[PDB]
């Protein structure tokens, strides 16, 4: 493998003219990692009998215990924030115009890490992660039977914890291999630059690109170390520290943030699968944005108005989830909805010719 | 039953006519719902006990309509098991039962 | 009188019986049941009430759980924080050798450093049929918004 | 209806970047939590081992576990017994179970305290800001027998007496005990014991 | 999943110093937040008026709907936020 | 474990309800004791 | 990776002079996957806090638990036979002369084997199972502190399962990656033939090589399901289903019959250390039995005398080791180890001349 | 792990027939065991021998010290061997 390792790291070249936002990626894989590694250390001093006194345990009485488990817990968010940020600027950049195939490895890993985070935080036994699974259960009630498999019993118990947590430990190892199957299609289909073109201005990328790509994932460690013990921005909920009582519905049944876009979308809409589908189709339609196109040309570098008030929705519908259902939020939501399909219908349809 | 206390209670004619009186005054109610609809046999009410405010069991024979009264912060349910004073924001649930025979209940 | 199971009551004439018959062995004195009380027989009344507990009642298997039929006490809470006050100002009087063991209920609150709690008890108990009609509703959530996700909706599984 | 009120941000020591919990303050919300908390509340994943050293000396911690009963067993004839606590054992319970301290505090169940300061937005601030949220109730708000009033717990209405009066307890090192005095201090400890 | 948010000791208005509680006529100290009071409600009195104009409009009513908690929240939210930026200055 | 394998549910029953368990606790928080049923595991003679 | 399946499988050419002695190699990357699979499945339903009461509640209550239980212990069982095997059949045919990097690639799954069924074994949290590690772990006494840092306490607790089960469950994945590596270098180093020589009679794999692989396994399979669901014979000792019992020591504190080679050579020696010091010489003399000699000759087709009364040594030791500690077993196997130390010097020296 | 080693029902010589327990002069159902036991004991006469022999030997030894427990061992395990192949044809 040294050899392979020397034709993908040491003699690999990258065009020079590459932003910081061609770092992503490296902070996407590094920072993966550092979840693996300190899941399993985790796991060492817990496992499935009860989360909740196994993290009070963990953070009390194992050495230095705190710092595994909030890394875990801040890690994912960082997951998270930056696996979005890396698809934000796919879209400006239209990188899935000739790359499609590094496209759809990358949204298989997507789709895998949604299922990945859902699953840790009924790990944590908390009233919140609790009744946040009993209510995205129930939204494959139509399918016969299929919650009772996937149940294990007719509520929620620890049952239902002993075996996702086996798709918590073994999904993440399968996730490892697709990043090859994802820079497997990125060295082979070169990487797009800035600029439209393709131009004769590559570098090796050990003596450039990874020195480069250091200075970026050791600011990010810089504030991420903030996060880590002093907890500047709140990213997880206090809810989740209560413990589970059945009887009881919590304040709010709202996920982590990096579910509240389609969680919002599932409180907006009227129907209980129309809001499911409208969770398939946005995961789902942004895989097809170049496909109808017939003009010899990417759409790249132009003003990008539409994927500015795309970016905008996503936000603002992570503020709606925040906030209790309402119903002027709801009304208001309904119209974001309205507007990303029209935004949607925007990037896919071709133009005819004056 | 799957960790709730499902409470059962035989309801005597009073209990009964006092639902079905109620039964006319729908929609003046925090949760509109007639009795016809919460009880399968007028004479049995099968009701998950748990307040609809935030979870206290309520106790029966207590309250304003010799219902079912939650002593955490004081939400009274008729002998239907509709809200009807209180914190208490919607209708005690009706869970999901059969009768098997005339004796006889399944709860699931 | 008589447990709708009569194991209890088997178990009591079986605990006689050994204890007689440990007694009889290990002293070497007359055991035999069944027959004179003074001598012998000490386990006559034990096995006779097992007999009579043998009436039993109809279906006795079907136990049934109830709530209690009385609710939870009304001024409870307020008590228990006087409770509470009375001995650790008790614990601390014997600890300091302060006078405060004397005088423990004080009208001025001078001499009782718990009468302020004692009040708010006497306060509740006396307010109990004055605010008996209360409502208790402050803002109640209409029951559309109740049952909207994120509120009171697909909370069973199976829904 | 909008969300419970948020808690104000109150000026804790601890807060800052550099600053430590300020260990004066910890004790005497170990003495509020005792004596006024501990009647209806447990901090069952709170043991007196975490104390010593930390908030007081080690003799101090067996004097403080010592005072309390435990029940312990079984011995050689299958009994249960009571002995005095040790450093190993838990805070003390005041109810066996759940539905014991649920029929002591009309049907309403008292929270162990152990991750309350983390369990509820705002949270530190939250703690500090119900102790001290009692009023009178708003006009046209009518509260039963055992019901108070608190703008910050959801609803308003909390079945938890107002618990903290001046003079109720006297600190050992001299601090005047006000109302705002203990629920600082309580809450003090309290963040620490999460 | 943790009692406080992190900042800069100069964003964190820790009191520099320290005044005593006032000492009552019979000698037991005052709560300093009861002090404080009256001149919070001041600080507040914009909202105060809302909540009093409620009361009078539910007092009005014959029949015997009618609460100012909505009002009286705002209220309590603003009166104690003004005594978070200044009771700990007269507390160890 | 019995049931429809060495005896018919009504005898295991009865078989059940013959011994007393321990179950609780009450509203009152107390413990009580009720007769056996299915669920129940084959009664113990000592308590440790 | 279908073009590297085609060049490994269905166009990779094997003598077609090979025994079914090369089959088993095949049945133990079958077996593997099995046990892996069998595994982690059995871990969807097991609860390692308690696993006496865990293992009763898996073959109770779950359904064909008994099967996934069965399977994974007498798979394990089955998984060494076969191993043990694999290496009498090297040794016989002197596979190691001309193939070593092949032999200490193996070596190296030999060694992770022996650790991964040892925990699994703890894991059923029995009074064999327990007293077993409490005695092996006291043989690194000596290090000092070390017995703390792995048990994570004075003595073997569930925070030593809660470790143990993770080592347990990844070591696996590791060993399938080094069967990778194993079989690279039996596809470059070209596999042994029955004859000492190179011959041009080499046949594709999937045509022939395959069915024949496959008529093999199926063999085995109708004497594994036998024993899956009859145990016709004792592989498991009875004693591992009694409830732990600090105070009380087993009958006989023995390993599964796949570690009393080793077993018996720490009960026959005089010194803890020395026991220990001749368990690594029997893994690890092994693999240099070729290296000091000097002819040109793989020695190989000889009547292998040497070789069978190494293979006979084996067994006896096995044998001495359920036997209790009887003194004379000990005399006797005493000389046993001093004749492998023998037959392992006749394998080593290189032969003087005439 | 399990109870029992499988074997072929030609293996396992299951009794073909029921021979009803004797019945005493009582009435009382006679234990089949008991009334094998003396034949089983003759069918192990030999070790019977060194057992009766051992208990001879420790009789004469004026210290208090002999047991002859190694012998009984093996004539007990002698005399059930005998048992178990008849035992089960007069049990139902
Ligand atoms: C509003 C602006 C909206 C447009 C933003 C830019 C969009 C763009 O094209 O960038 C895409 C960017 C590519 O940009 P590019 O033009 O190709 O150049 C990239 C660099 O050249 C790459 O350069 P590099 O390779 O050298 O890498 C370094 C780069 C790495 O970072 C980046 O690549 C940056 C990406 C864009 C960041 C945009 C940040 C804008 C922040 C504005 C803050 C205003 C605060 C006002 C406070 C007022 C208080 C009263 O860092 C920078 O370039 C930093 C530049 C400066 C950042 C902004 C600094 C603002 C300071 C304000 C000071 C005010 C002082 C007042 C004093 C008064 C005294 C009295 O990448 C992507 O396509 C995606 C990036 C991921 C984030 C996308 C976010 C989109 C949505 C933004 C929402 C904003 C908030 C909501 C507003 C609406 C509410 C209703
Ligand atoms: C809960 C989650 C669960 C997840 C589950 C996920 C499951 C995923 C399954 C994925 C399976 C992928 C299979 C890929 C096969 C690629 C084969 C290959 O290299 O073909 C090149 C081959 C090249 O084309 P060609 O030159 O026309 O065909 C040359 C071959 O001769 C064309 O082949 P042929 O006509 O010579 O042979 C056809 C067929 C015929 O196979 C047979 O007749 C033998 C079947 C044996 C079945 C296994 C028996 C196991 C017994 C177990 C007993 C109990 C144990 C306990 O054999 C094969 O295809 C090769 C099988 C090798 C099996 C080795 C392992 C055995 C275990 O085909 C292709 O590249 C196109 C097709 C590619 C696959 C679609
Ligand atoms: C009233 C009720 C009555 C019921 C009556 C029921 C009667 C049933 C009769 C059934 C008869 C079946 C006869 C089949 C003949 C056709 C064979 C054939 O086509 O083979 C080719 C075919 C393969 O074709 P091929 O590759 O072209 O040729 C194979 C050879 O090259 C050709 O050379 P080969 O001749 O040597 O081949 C024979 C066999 C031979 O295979 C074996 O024997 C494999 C096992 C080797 C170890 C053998 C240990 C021997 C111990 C002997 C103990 C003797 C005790 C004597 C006591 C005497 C007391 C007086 O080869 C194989 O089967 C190959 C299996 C490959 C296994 C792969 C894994 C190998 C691992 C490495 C070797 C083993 C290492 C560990 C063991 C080391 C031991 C030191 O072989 C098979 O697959 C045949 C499997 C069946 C074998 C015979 C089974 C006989 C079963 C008799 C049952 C009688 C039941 C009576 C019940 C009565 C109740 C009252
Ligand atoms: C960039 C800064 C990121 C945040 C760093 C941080 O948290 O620093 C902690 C702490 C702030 O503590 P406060 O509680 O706010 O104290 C105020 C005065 N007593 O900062 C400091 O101690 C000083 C600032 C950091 C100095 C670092 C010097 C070393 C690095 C030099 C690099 C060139
Ligand atoms: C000592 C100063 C304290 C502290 C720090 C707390 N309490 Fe209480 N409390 C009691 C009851 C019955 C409840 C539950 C009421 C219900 O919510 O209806 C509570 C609740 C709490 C909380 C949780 C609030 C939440 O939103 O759930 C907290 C943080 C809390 N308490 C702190 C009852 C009592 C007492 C009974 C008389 C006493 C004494 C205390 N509490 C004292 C304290
Ligand atoms: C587990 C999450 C993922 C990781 C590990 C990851 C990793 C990377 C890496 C290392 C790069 C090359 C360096 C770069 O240019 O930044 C890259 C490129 C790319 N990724 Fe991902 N990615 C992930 C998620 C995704 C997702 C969800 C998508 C699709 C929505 C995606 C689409 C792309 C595309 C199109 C490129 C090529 C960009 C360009 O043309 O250079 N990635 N990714
Ligand atoms: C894509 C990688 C992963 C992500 C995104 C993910 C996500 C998270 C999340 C969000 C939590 C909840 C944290 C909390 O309770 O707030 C969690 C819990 C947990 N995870 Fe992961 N995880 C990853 C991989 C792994 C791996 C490989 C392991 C090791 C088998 C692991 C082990 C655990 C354990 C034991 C917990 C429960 C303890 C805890 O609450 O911290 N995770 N995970
Ligand atoms: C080289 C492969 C493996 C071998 C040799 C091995 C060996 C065994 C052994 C001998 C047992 C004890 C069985 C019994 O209690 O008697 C065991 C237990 C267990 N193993 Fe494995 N194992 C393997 C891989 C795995 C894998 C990959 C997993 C999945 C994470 C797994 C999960 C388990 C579990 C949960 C138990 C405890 C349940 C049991 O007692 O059956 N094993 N293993
Ligand atoms: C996890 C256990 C292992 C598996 C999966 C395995 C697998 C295999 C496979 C598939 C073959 C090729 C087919 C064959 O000729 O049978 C082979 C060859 C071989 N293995 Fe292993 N093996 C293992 C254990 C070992 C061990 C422990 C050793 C060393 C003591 C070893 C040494 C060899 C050698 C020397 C060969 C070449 C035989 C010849 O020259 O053809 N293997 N093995
Ligand atoms: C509690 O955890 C979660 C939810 O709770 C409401 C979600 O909505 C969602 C979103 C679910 C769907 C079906 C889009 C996820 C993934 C989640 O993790
Ligand atoms: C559809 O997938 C999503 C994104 O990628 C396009 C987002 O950018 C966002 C928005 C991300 C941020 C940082 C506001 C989310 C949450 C999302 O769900
Ligand atoms: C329980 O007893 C056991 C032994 O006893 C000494 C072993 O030798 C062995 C084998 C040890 C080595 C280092 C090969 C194991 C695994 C074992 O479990
Ligand atoms: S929980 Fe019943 S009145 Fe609030």
């Amino acid at each position: 493998f040294i050899l392979i390792i020397k034709d993908n790291i040491i003699l690999y070249n990258i065009n020079d003219s590459i932003n910081y936002l061609w770092n992503i990626g490296y902070i996407i894989m590094v920072v993966m990692i550092v979840q693996v590694i300190t899941g399993i250390i985790i796991n060492l001093y817990m496992n499935i009998n009860n989360g909740y006194k196994g993290i009070i345990y963990i953070i009390k009485e194992i050495y230095y215990g705190y710092i595994l488990r909030y890394i875990h817990n801040n890690n994912s968010t960082l997951i998270y924030v930056v696996v979005y940020l890396h698809i934000i600027r796919n879209l400006y950049y239209k990188t899935y115009y000739y790359n499609i195939l590094i496209w759809y490895s990358g949204m298989i890993m997507l789709y895998q890490l949604i299922i990945i985070g859902f699953i840790g935080y009924i790990l944590g036994w908390g009233q919140l992660s609790y009744w946040g699974i009993t209510v995205i259960i129930n939204l494959i009630s139509g399918i016969p039977y299929l919650i009772l498999l996937i149940s294990g019993n007719y509520y929620i118990t620890i049952v239902t914890i002993k075996r996702l947590y086996i798709v918590h430990f073994i999904l993440p190892i399968i996730l490892i291999y697709v990043e090859i199957i994802h820079v497997y299609y990125i060295h082979y289909l070169i990487n797009n630059n800035i600029v439209e073109y393709n131009v004769n201005n590559k570098i090796i990328f050990n003596n450039y690109i990874l020195v480069k790509d250091n200075n970026g994932i050791i600011f990010i460690l810089n504030i991420f170390i903030l996060e880590l013990n002093n907890n500047i921005f709140i990213i997880a909920d206090n809810d989740n520290l209560i413990e589970i009582n059945i009887l009881v519905t919590p304040i709010h049944i709202i996920p982590e943030w990096y579910y509240l876009y389609w969680y919002s979308i599932l409180k907006l809409l009227p129907n209980k699968y129309s809001g499911l589908y409208i969770v398939v189709n946005s995961i789902s339609i942004i895989n097809i944005l170049s496909e109808y196109k017939i003009v010899i040309s990417e759409y790249k570098n132009y003003k990008n108005i539409i994927w500015y008030n795309q970016i905008i929705q996503y936000i603002s519908m992570i503020y709606i989830g925040i906030q209790l259902p309402i119903i002027e939020y709801i009304n208001y939501g309904r119209y974001i909805i309205i507007f990303n399909i029209l935004l949607l219908i925007m990037y896919l349809y071709p133009k005819k010719k004056k | 039953w799957r960790g709730k206390p499902v409470f059962v209670r035989r309801r005597t004619q009073a209990m009964i006519d006092a639902a079905t009186a109620d039964d006319a005054i729908v929609n003046s109610l925090r949760d509109p719902e007639r009795d016809k609809d919460r009880v399968k046999k007028p004479e049995w009410l099968v009701m998950l006990g748990v307040c609809t405010h935030l979870g206290c069991v309520p106790y029966p024979d207590q309250g304003l309509y010799g219902g079912y009264f939650c002593p955490c912060h004081g939400s009274h349910y008729d002998h239907s098991g509709r809200i009807r004073l209180g914190p208490a924001p919607l209708n005690m649930e009706i869970p999901t039962y059969e009768f098997t025979d005339d004796d006889t209940i399944i709860l699931g | 009188s008589f447990t709708p199971t009569c194991n209890k009551e088997l178990t009591a004439h079986i605990d006689c019986v050994k204890s007689f018959l440990r007694e009889a062995r290990t002293k070497h004195t007359p055991y035999l049941p069944g027959t004179g009380a003074a001598a012998a027989d000490k386990c006559s009344g034990s096995r006779e009430y097992f007999a009579k507990c043998t009436m039993y009642a109809a279906a006795t298997t079907s136990f049934r759980r109830t709530m209690s039929t009385e609710m939870p006490q009304p001024c409870e809470m307020e008590l228990n924080l006087h409770g509470q006050c009375v001995g650790n100002y008790l614990t601390q009087s014997i600890r300091t050798g302060k006078a405060a063991a004397g005088a423990a209920r004080g009208a001025a609150q001078s001499e009782d450093k718990c009468f302020l709690t004692r009040a708010a008890f006497e306060k509740c108990m006396m307010y109990q049929k004055i605010t008996e009609r209360a409502t208790n509703e402050g803002q109640v959530e209409y029951a559309d918004f109740s049952r909207r996700f994120g509120r009171q909706t697909q909370t069973t599984l199976g829904a | 209806e909008k969300d419970p009120p948020s808690p104000p941000d109150w000026p804790f020591w601890f807060k800052a970047f550099s600053h430590c919990h300020d260990i004066p303050s910890c004790r005497r919300g170990y003495e509020v939590y005792r004596q006024v908390c501990a009647t209806c509340h447990a901090a069952r994943f709170v043991c007196f081992r975490h104390m010593v050293n930390t908030i007081y000396p080690e003799n101090r911690v067996k004097q403080l576990a010592a005072s309390f009963d435990y029940e312990d067993g079984p011995n050689d004839r299958g009994e249960m017994f009571t002995r005095p606590g040790n450093l190993l054992d838990p805070f003390p319970s005041p109810y066996p179970n759940e539905e014991a301290a649920r029929f002591a505090n009309q049907g309403a169940s008292p929270p162990d305290l152990s991750q309350q300061a983390a369990a509820h937005h705002g949270g530190c601030d939250y703690i500090m800001s119900l102790l001290t949220g009692y009023r009178d109730p708003p006009a046209g708000v009518s509260l039963r027998s055992g019901l108070y009033y608190n703008t910050y717990f959801p609803g308003g209405a909390i079945s938890m007496p107002p618990p903290l009066n001046d003079g109720a307890i006297e600190y050992e090192d001299g601090t005047p005990a006000v109302a705002s005095q203990m629920a600082k201090d309580v809450s003090q400890f309290l963040t620490w014991a999460q | 999943a943790r009692a406080y948010c992190g900042r800069f000791a100069f964003m964190l208005d820790y009191p520099k110093s320290y005044h005593p509680p006032r000492k009552n006529e019979d000698g037991d100290y005052v709560d300093p937040r009861t002090d404080m009071l009256p001149k919070c409600a001041a600080e507040c009195s914009e909202w105060l008026t809302e909540y009093n104009a409620c009361v009078q409009r539910i007092k009005m009513r014959t029949d015997g709907r009618g609460n100012c908690q909505g009002q009286y929240e705002e209220f309590a939210m603003c009166q104690d936020h003004c005594i978070a930026h200044e009771l700990f200055h007269y507390l160890k």
